[PDB]
């Protein structure tokens, strides 16, 4: 994780995803100023393990694409450190059934 | 700089029409309402009821 | 009191079977010439809406422009199908001109 | 459709390719080469557009089948073109292949290795596998041969095993995963090539550069111009605008399509090429031109005129064309001039076919081309494919009738004699078929045809009842024919009163308006009868309205309109799963009288009631025996009561082994009405007898929790249909016995009441000119005639908000003195008083009108509100020419004191008309398109066997509906808890469990629920981010049909809640599984389309917010900025800032000025230019401003902060405009001696600024600016003043980004919040000492989205479209909000209902049938896509059942035999 104070060089940038297996993120101190996760229309995401995810695709007969999708720039997607292929498990409170457990692709 | 008023206070505005009727909220006499010919000339005009403990606003014909 | 010149109904109409346009084969506008009653996209929704899966295929194509038509499963078409021209003693047969090949092309 | 008639094959799949040229002259039945269609005599000429190849026609036989104009279906034959053409729907993307490629190395110009990146990335997306396709972007070692083609192996490597290792798996097919986020992918990366395709000058394979390819709008390329320095290069490439030729074009790309091909391989398929087709450019050429057959190119007749061809117009015109170009060319063989027709002919057969083809990409009426004809006003596929015109249906005005059935409909006799049914002979119908056909076409019930099983029909229509006769005795005789021994003969018999039909109101806006009702053919009728009760859902009033009748012709339809569609089961909504059945006028009237204590019976009356509404012969009753209660007055006269005739219908059509119904309600009309101590108002309802409370609008209406729909939910749908019938019929025969009036006596006031009216009134002269006097702001209360007060009102009319200002103050001052007439006068003042004053019964009763519409008859209209103010004045100053110029009157600004009773002054009724003609065209002028949107996007999500909510395509759209999986038409009393305990035997009897207990689970859901409560109550004060995650929802984990126990936590919480809060031979324990039985029992059937029922939920309550307002966006343009068009750009883009505790409401307030922001405007009182030419133009630009005290407490500025913003800002942009203004001309107190500090600060100034030469500021007090600007002589004259103004309203003293005012309005809902008029969160995120920014709202969904997330916009969407439908007290379920929402936010980001978001999705069909037709069928061709016909608009394109409710499954035939 690397926490840049105004502005980081477009050659600079290029140099982040060059050493494969280690991933490197970029923030702004500016926008880590007050945590996304902690509002109250931001629900508690999960990222689920491969055997998590395995078995939730079975259970629905689903292919990976088949489901709903999180983008990998999405704010809480680059909070949890989201890849490709990640499913994120959403426990969101519904004005209906209250605890509801949705879930959301990473591509 | 206007000798006549050019803006309204925060609260100084109170709601003048007033009719009695049942609140389906809690229970409560003095309620707001609202006239206004909508649709065709053939249909009949609709009331809009607003309560005045709470501030809830309201839509139904008849 | 008034009495206003409108018929109630001018627009009273009932149509059974009745003429179709040669393009879509389906009902031609008209009340007076035996015209057919149009199922919108409201109605199609509508139909959609109670899961009603037969009533729409029964106003949509059913009683509207349903025809049992010949297709090649060779090539997948219901244009290139056509009726054969039998001899005196044989029978009509349902041929694809695209998947037929000209005799005297067939060499060996 | 014949059931007689099966069909064996079926079309599983579409798929869009292009025709050959060698393909077409193989099938063509003929060549055409004539351009004349007739020969003389009247023949069509042999190699024209009317050849008997290409079918019969004119009385002929088909040259090709032989058969007649009937049974030929025609044959299609082709135009051989001279030259090849450009296929017009294709050019754009042969033209983006032309210039994206090389003229020398014939390769794209792009290197090949990054040409092999894209080639993979497209190979690896055929799959399903977009994670891969990024993963290959990894793979990395100007650069060598050697090295490039080892980043191609590696790559072709990765690309090979990651195919095999998913397809290994059950990852993706040989035929390949194909989902719309894969579409998505795909649809970026084709882009994202043909971008960089174009990018590139000079070709990276050999460094030679190719001549620019410049188009114009007809299919027609050329050459491009070249400076000097492209000059010197294109030498140098060996030493290392003209018009191009379709040929030439097509013989380039005939290479580079053959240099390319492995990358088009991808480029140009979808999925996977099994069929291992080659990519060739001669695709997007024509080189012939398919004929279609005679069959569709038939000349139009109308009347006598028999039309040319509308195609055969152009198209012999093209033959024309192409006849004389190659004959004009063949005569140059032996040979400027011929050159140059040549080519102009060469250009107009290409727009020839183009015109052809299309118009408005032609010429600038043309004749219309085939992509017109797909597209002539909605489309062929929404007018003859979404849409038809159909058989078997009627049209007729609808007329009242409350002697059928609430499920019945009154057909007339002569739609009876018309409309058949193919019913099919049988030895238990041979009796009732024998007597249609013996009766004929012309008498009911009979029949118009017979069908023989043979095929063959046999017309009863002329025949006499002779024949007729002998026919039926012929109906069930055996089929000799072996070919036919299966079938059974057909009569095509009268509509019976056993038969469904559709009954339909236009507009459709929910699917309650297309309705299954049982026909009951009416003798002597000539319009359709309808029952009241089907008034609310078809919103169909009797005022001369049309509705249409449809008669499915299978069992199969039958089936649908009888146990579907049917009307009994639409008694609630799914909207919010409100009743929208009930009795509407007389009816409520009635029973208002009927239920009265007053009202009594004796026993010939009592059972004359009974048996008027109750009749066991139409099996009315429930024990064969009408039973009566005993008499309430036994001694001296035996009566019984007019409630006790509601207890004996209920006690008569409810079922006699349940007990009573049981029901604690209220009334419409207050127990003040009914006299002293009555208790009138409470509807008492004690084992089924109503024991207090008359019965209005609220009980027998249709109104939610009232006896109907409490019968409903004890007894069900059909037994309060037989309720409501009953009722229906009772009330009906009661207002014919005892009758119900309206007349002068009840619009009447006493002569006390009348006093009060005048008393009141005679305060309201007053009242004009107290309001008036209080927003001019003038002490004392000054006369009406005060010439300052005068002067002052003309500065109110001059301005639109000032003007707004009085009208609302004295609207609400007038209004109160309207609301204190009608709260004294009405009822305590009215003459004849309820229950006998008809016309206050009504608006009491909710039979019909209001207490409003009562005071304006008996009390007054009041204040005639226009466009949300008064009375619009004229520029004298008067409102009528009767009233005086700045008249401070009532009466003058609308106010009516008068009543319809006594009638309106002359003055007041002109303004009375006003106001009604306002009223009128609004409903003229203003929820069919935003519907239509949703519709067609949503029409395949349903609800899955696995009770997820999945599209058409089977991509999951939520996992649970509404995340409980409950049908709102059942949620309704599934949390009236004390009903369900009163009624637990009768329910407990209605969902029988003894069927069910083998079938489900009872402890497993039931022992995780108390795991995931325990954990919930662990963490009740925690925040929910830092709440456990360890047990999720039982309904995550237990199937809510199989478990019992796996019910939503609401419903969880609130059952337990009931059971601690209320102690009460039922058990705690018992209850409890009943409830959640019940909720089993209310989940939402799988297949059921909440897609469709989501968009009409919020499109037809939608209709009713058309009105206009009485700041922010509202009603429709405000859910179109959501749901239609998604803006980015919201009109009043607001933010809620949740203020804590600790900070004040004067803290707050500073707060809002803080974010509040001044501009230099804001603080300037007067600019004084005092122009002098001398020398030398010279500007003396004096800067007055307001006092320092009042701007600082006005804006929070100094005068620090008003120096730099001039000496920095403020004199750069001035002398920017100045400069800018020539360039565009061409093409009191006594201040001197100014001293030291003030002298180094002048002197300092000077130097950076050019012509001002001073600069001098009240630094002491700050009350002004003066500096003096230099011009030369050249100048001349300028508007200085004009010029300074535009620069100070620029000017930005101060501003918070994005945002312009802060608020503070009445805490909402008891919640301390600031309403902000923009939107910047990471600028509030700074105020954290004011704001708890865990709790910052927005309405702008896209701003929610770019900070906190896809969930975050989410459930903005949910809230805003909630505030939408709250706001004019619209109840919409958040199971379609969510669902809508969920569908907007499917692919991470936030799609719109509308031609963009439509973009990713799978049926490239349902995108046709949508809009531009042509472009999305051209994309599809491009793709090589396969419609999977899987989306409901597919399905109907190709005449497949709909996949949707009875299509989302198979019916199988259980066989004995081996
Ligand atoms: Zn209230
Ligand atoms: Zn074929
Ligand atoms: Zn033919
Ligand atoms: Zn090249």
């Amino acid at each position: 994780i690397f926490v840049y104070q105004n502005n980081i060089t477009p050659s600079a940038m290029k140099l982040v995803p060059s050493i494969p297996p280690a991933t490197i993120e970029t923030f702004n101190e500016a926008a880590l100023v007050v945590n996304i996760t902690h509002h109250e229309l931001v629900p508690k995401h999960i990222r689920l393990s491969s055997d998590e995810k395995r078995e939730l695709l079975k259970r629905y007969r689903l292919k990976e694409s088949q489901l709903p999708r999180i983008q990998r720039a999405d704010p809480v997607a680059l909070y949890l450190g989201l890849k490709r292929g990640e499913v994120v498990k959403i426990i969101r409170k519904s004005e209906t059934s209250g605890r509801y457990a949705s879930y959301r692709i990473c591509m | 700089k206007s000798v006549v008023k050019t803006s309204l206070k925060k609260n100084e505005l109170k709601d003048g029409a007033t009719i009695k009727e049942k609140c389906p909220q809690c229970g409560n006499e003095e309620m707001n309402y609202h006239t206004l010919q909508l649709r065709s000339a053939d249909e009949g005009a609709t009331v809009f009821y607003t309560c005045t403990s709470c501030g809830y606003k309201f839509r139904t014909n008849n | 009191y008034q009495r206003l010149r409108h018929m109630v109904n001018d627009k009273f109409q009932v149509r059974s079977t009745g003429p179709v346009n040669s393009l879509t084969m389906q009902p031609v506008k008209g009340r007076k010439r035996h015209g057919g009653i149009r199922v919108g996209e409201m109605e199609r929704d509508a139909l959609i809406g109670h899961g009603t899966s037969f009533l729409l295929q029964d106003r949509l194509l059913n009683s509207s422009d349903y025809t049992q038509a010949s297709v090649c499963r060779e090539c997948g078409s219901i244009l290139t199908t056509q009726q054969s021209v039998p001899r005196i003693g044989s029978i009509s047969t349902v041929c694809c001109r695209r998947c037929s090949m000209r005799f005297e092309d067939a060499k060996k | 459709m014949d059931i007689s008639k099966p069909v064996g094959s079926e079309i599983t799949s579409v798929d869009f390719g292009i025709l050959t040229a060698k393909e077409i002259r193989n099938l063509s039945a003929k060549q055409i080469t004539n351009p004349t269609v007739l020969d003389n005599l009247g023949h069509p000429v042999s190699g024209g557009l009317y050849d008997l190849a290409l079918g019969a026609f004119l009385r002929n036989l088909c040259s090709t089948c032989g058969l007649d104009e009937k049974f030929c279906p025609g044959h299609q034959g082709h135009i051989e073109l001279p030259v090849p053409c450009y296929n017009p729907l294709f050019f754009n993307q042969l033209y983006i292949y032309l210039r994206a490629s090389c003229l020398f190395c014939h390769h794209f110009r792009l290197k090949s290795v990054e040409v092999h990146r894209y080639a993979c990335k497209l190979r690896l997306l055929q799959y399903g596998l977009i994670d891969e396709s990024y993963k290959l972007d990894e793979i990395t070692l100007d650069i060598s041969s050697t090295l490039l083609n080892e980043l191609k192996s590696k790559r072709s490597e990765y690309v090979d095993m990651a195919i095999a290792k998913a397809l290994s798996d059950g990852r993706t097919t040989e035929r390949g995963s194909f989902t719309a986020t894969v579409n998505d992918e795909r649809k970026k990366l084709v882009h994202e090539f043909h971008k960089k395709l174009l990018s590139r000058g000079k070709c990276d394979n050999c460094g030679m550069f190719s001549p620019k390819f410049r188009k114009d709008g007809f299919t027609k390329i050329f050459e491009t111009a070249l400076n000097e320095k492209q000059i010197t290069n294109n030498r140098v490439k060996g030493f290392i605008s003209t018009y191009i030729l379709s040929t030439e074009v097509k013989n380039i790309l005939d290479t580079v399509f053959r240099k390319e091909q492995c990358v088009l391989q991808y480029v140009f398929h979808s999925r996977p090429n099994l069929s291992r087709k080659l990519v060739k450019a001669d695709s997007f050429f024509m080189d012939v031109l398919v004929v279609p057959p005679t069959r569709f190119r038939l000349p139009s007749k109308l009347g006598e005129e028999v039309h040319e061809n509308s195609q055969n117009q152009l198209l012999s015109k093209v033959l024309t064309t192409s006849l004389l170009i190659r004959d004009l060319n063949d005569d140059l063989s032996k040979l400027r001039v011929i050159f140059s027709r040549l080519m102009n002919a060469f250009v107009t057969i290409q727009n020839d076919v183009n015109a052809f083809i299309d118009s408005t990409k032609a010429q600038g009426v043309p004749i219309p081309g085939v992509k017109q004809a797909l597209e002539k006003k909605e489309g062929l596929f929404r007018k003859h494919m979404m849409g038809k015109r159909v058989n078997y249906a009627a049209r007729s005005v609808i007329s009242p009738d409350p002697n059928i059935e609430t499920n019945e409909i009154g057909v007339p006799p002569v739609f009876a004699v018309k409309l058949t049914y193919p019913e099919p002979v049988t030895a238990y119908n041979i009796a009732e078929l024998r007597q249609a056909v013996i009766n004929g076409p012309d008498k009911w019930p009979g029949a118009t045809q017979i069908q023989n099983e043979d095929g063959s029909l046999v017309s009863l229509i002329g025949m006499s009842v002779e024949q007729r006769k002998a026919l039926a005795n012929q109906l069930l005789t055996p089929s000799s024919n072996v070919s036919t021994h299966t079938l059974n003969k057909k009569v095509y018999r009268h509509i019976k009163n056993r038969d469904v039909v559709l009954m339909n109101r236009q507009p459709t806006l929910h699917k309650a308006s297309m309705m299954g009702h049982k026909v009951r053919v009416l003798p002597n009728e000539k319009t359709l009868r309808l029952h009241y009760a089907n008034t609310g859902a078809y919103n169909a009033d009797f005022d001369g309205d049309e509705m249409n009748m449809h008669f499915p012709q299978n069992e199969n339809a039958r089936a649908e309109a009888l146990n579907l569609a049917n009307t009994d089961s639409q008694y609630l909504t799914p909207t919010s799963g409100s009743p929208v059945r009930g009795l509407i006028q007389d009816h409520i009237s009635a029973g208002v009288w009927l239920t009265s204590k007053d009202s009594f019976f004796t026993r010939e009356q009592y059972q004359q009631y009974i048996y008027g509404c109750i009749r066991p012969e139409d099996g009315h009753t429930t024990r064969s025996k009408i039973v009566t209660l005993p008499p309430t007055i036994f001694k001296p006269y035996p009566l019984w009561t007019g409630k006790q005739i509601i207890t004996t219908v209920l006690l008569n059509v409810t079922p006699p082994d349940m007990p009573g119904i049981n029901l604690i309600s209220k009334n419409k009309i207050k127990n003040e009405y009914w006299g002293k101590g009555s208790l009138e108002n409470e509807v008492l309802f004690k084992d089924g007898a109503l024991l207090c409370g008359i019965l209005d609008k609220s009980q027998y209406g249709a109104s939610k929790y009232g006896i109907v729909h409490s019968l409903h939910e004890v007894y069900g749908p059909e037994v309060a249909a037989k309720v409501l019938s009953v009722l229906g019929r009772l009330f009906t025969n009661y207002i014919t016995a005892t009758a119900f009036t309206c007349g002068m006596d009840d619009l009447r006031l006493t002569a006390e009441g009348n006093k009060w009216r005048t008393d009141i009134l005679k305060t309201s002269v007053d009242t004009g000119r107290e309001a008036a006097a209080e927003v001019t702001n003038l002490d004392k209360d000054t006369p009406a005639d005060d010439p300052e007060l005068l002067k002052r009102l003309q500065e109110i009319l001059r301005d639109n908000n000032k003007s707004g200002i009085l009208d609302a103050v004295t609207s609400s001052k007038v209004n109160a003195i309207t609301s204190q007439v009608v709260s004294k006068c009405v009822p305590d003042g009215t003459m004849k008083k309820f229950p006998c004053n008809s016309m206050q019964a009504m608006a009491l009763s909710g039979a019909k009108g209001s207490n409003v519409n009562v005071s304006q008859i008996m009390c007054l209209l009041g204040q005639q509100a226009l466009e949300g103010r008064r009375v619009p004045v004229m520029v004298s100053g008067k409102t009528l020419p009767s009233f005086k110029p700045y008249e401070t009157d009532a009466m003058a600004g609308g106010y009516v004191k008068g009543r319809f009773y006594s009638g309106i002054k002359p003055q007041e009724y002109y303004f009375h008309c006003m106001a009604g003609r306002e009223g009128l065209i609004d409903t003229a002028v203003k929820s069919g398109y935003l519907q239509r949107c949703l519709t067609k996007q949503l029409e395949g999500v349903h609800v899955s066997y696995d009770n997820s909510i999945r599209d058409a395509d089977g991509t999951l759209v939520q996992f649970m509906y509404g995340g409980d999986a409950i049908d709102i038409t059942k949620e309704s009393h599934m949390t009236q808890f004390e009903f369900c305990l009163d009624n637990y035997y009768a329910l407990l009897k209605k969902y029988n469990p003894s069927a069910l207990i083998e079938h489900l689970d009872v402890e497993s859901a039931l022992k995780y629920s108390k795991k995931t409560l325990k954990y919930r109550k662990k963490h009740s004060k925690e925040p929910h981010y830092k709440q456990s995650v360890k047990y999720d929802p039982v309904l995550a984990k237990y199937n809510p049909a199989k478990y019992l126990g796996s019910v939503s936590e609401n419903f969880q919480d609130k059952l337990e809640s009931f059971l601690d809060k209320n102690s009460k031979g039922v058990n705690e324990k018992k209850f409890r599984a009943l409830m959640q039985l019940k909720y089993m029992r209310s989940l939402i059937n799988p297949g059921e389309a909440v897609g469709i029922i989501a968009s009409q939920s919020v499109g037809e309550p939608s209709t009713q917010m058309t009105l206009n307002t009485f700041n922010v966006t509202l009603g429709i343009p405000r859910l179109r900025e959501i749901v239609m068009t998604a803006s980015a750009a919201i009109k009043t883009p607001q933010m809620t800032l949740p203020i804590w505790n600790d900070v004040s409401d004067e803290q707050a307030d500073t707060f809002c000025k803080s974010i509040s922001k001044v501009l230099l405007s804001e603080v300037i009182d007067k600019v004084i230019v005092t122009e002098t030419t001398g020398t030398a133009r010279s500007y003396v630009i004096h800067m007055r401003f307001f006092d320092n005290n009042e701007y600082s407490e006005e804006y929070d500025v100094s005068k620090e902060e008003l120096q730099n913003v001039i000496s920095n800002q403020f004199i750069h942009l001035l002398e920017a405009a100045i400069v800018k203004e020539i360039k565009k001309q061409k093409r009191v107190e006594a201040n001197n001696n100014m001293n030291k500090v003030q002298r180094d600060r002048q002197s300092a100034i000077i130097s950076h600024h050019r012509f001002i030469t001073k600069y001098n500021f009240d630094d002491e007090s700050g009350k002004w600016c003066e500096f003096k600007l230099e011009l030369a002589a050249d100048t001349e004259k300028l508007l200085m003043v004009n010029i300074v103004e535009e620069i100070c309203r620029k000017s930005i003293i101060r501003q918070i980004p994005h945002i312009d005012r802060c608020v503070h309005p009445e805490p909402e809902n008891g919640k301390r919040v600031l309403v902000t008029e923009g939107v910047n969160f990471q600028a509030m995120w700074d105020q954290e000492a004011f704001i708890d920014v865990d709790g910052i709202t927005s309405n702008d969904v896209a701003a929610v989205l770019k900070t906190y997330g896809v969930e975050a916009a989410r459930n903005t969407i949910v809230n805003e479209i909630n505030n939408v439908f709250s706001r004019y007290a619209i109840s919409v379920s958040f199971r379609h909000l969510d669902l809508i929402a969920d569908m907007m936010t499917r692919q991470g980001t936030y799609l719109a209902f509308n031609r963009q978001g439509m973009e990713t999705s799978t049926s490239s069909f349902m995108k046709m049938s949508y809009e531009t037709t042509c472009q999305f069928l051209t994309k599809a061709v491009l793709d090589n896509e396969r419609e999977q016909l899987d989306s409901p608009s597919a399905r109907i394109v190709v005449g497949k059942l709909n996949n949707v409710g009875t299509g989302s499954f198979d019916v199988l035939a259980k066989v004995p035999n081996a």
